[PDB]
């Protein structure tokens, strides 16, 4: 139930 | 500047419990952390699936300190790789992504005591972890001091009370924002007689007996954080423990164990000169 990150740190 | 929260000691203002701290100097149970008042709280994040990993603290601008079995556990197949996880500093809020407020950062190598013992009685829980580049500090991101061998002789006694932070399971339930709460060390035979697992110099119990009345506990998903105490001596706060392994959540006769970290100092040291 994480919202979600930026995808630069994925 | 270590241990000097900008929020609170930078400006001369205290939070609501840190005077039952200084009173006893002569997560279950506990209420949401004020703004900025465990600056050098971690979280450690699982980039999939997205979840919380474990807690942790900030140590310097490019060091992280944790509990050993945040990594690497065999029993639960744990077994992590730097590429397996993130680091976020400066959080609040559990789930949501704070944005202009946390920082995600990546890790760069993770450092495992050689004498780690996770067959038996998790000793020696402890890990760093370096990261890939340097977190700039905030209103919200602050390094924990590390007490030297006065500090901990001086502040780890039996009544005294340290501080607990997480967003672990708040019943043995998952928190909207980090939870804190704050406990007095027990003496040691009382922490041994409490449990059938041997217990070990390199490990100090905490929490209430069921005669005081009061209660509190981490559970799971607090371990690797830190539990600090603010000292009378000079007003800074000091990274004593590292949450590491209880029967249960908050059960009375039992104690949350807690990895010392001045009695590992000497490796902590020695990890960061020799890697940078
Ligand atoms: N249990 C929640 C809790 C309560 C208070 C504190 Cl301070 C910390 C924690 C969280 N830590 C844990 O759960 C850790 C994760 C590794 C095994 N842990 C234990 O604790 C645990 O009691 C446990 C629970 C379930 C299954 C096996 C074991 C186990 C095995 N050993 O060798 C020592 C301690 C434990």
């Amino acid at each position: 139930d994480f919202e979600e990150i930026p995808e630069e740190y994925l | 500047d270590c241990g000097l929260r900008p929020l609170f000691e930078k400006k001369s203002l205290e939070d609501k419990t840190e005077r039952e701290l200084l009173e006893s100097y002569i997560i279950v149970e506990g209420s949401d952390a004020e703004i900025g008042m465990s600056p050098w709280q971690v979280m450690l994040f699982r980039k999939s699936p997205q979840e919380l990993l474990c807690g942790a603290s900030l140590i310097s601008d490019r060091w992280v300190l944790t509990a050993a079995h945040c990594l690497l556990y065999p029993p639960w197949d744990k077994n992590f790789t730097e590429n397996d996880l993130l680091v976020r500093i400066g959080k609040h809020s559990r789930t949501r992504y704070e944005r202009n407020i946390e920082k995600i950062s990546m890790l760069e190598k993770i450092y495992i005591h050689p004498r780690y013992n996770w067959r038996e009685n998790l000793d020696r829980d402890i890990a760093l972890m370096k990261l890939k580049k340097p977190v700039a500090f905030s209103d919200y991101i602050h390094p924990v001091c590390l007490p030297d061998r006065e500090t901990a002789a001086s502040l780890l006694q039996a009544g005294y009370k340290g501080r607990v932070t997480g967003w672990g399971n708040l019943k043995e339930g998952q928190p909207s924002v980090l939870q804190v709460v704050n406990l007095p060390i027990v003496e040691r035979p009382v922490c041994k007689d409490s449990t059938r697992i041997r217990i070990t110099d390199n490990m100090f119990c905490a929490g209430y007996k069921p005669d005081e009345g009061k209660r509190g506990d981490a559970c799971e998903g607090d371990s690797g954080g830190p539990f600090v105490m603010k000292s009378p001596f000079n007003n800074r706060w000091y990274q004593m423990g590292i949450v590491s392994w209880g029967e249960g959540c908050d059960r009375d006769g039992k104690y949350g164990f807690y990895t010392h970290v001045f009695r590992l100092k000497k490796w902590i040291q020695k990890v960061i000169d020799q890697f940078g």
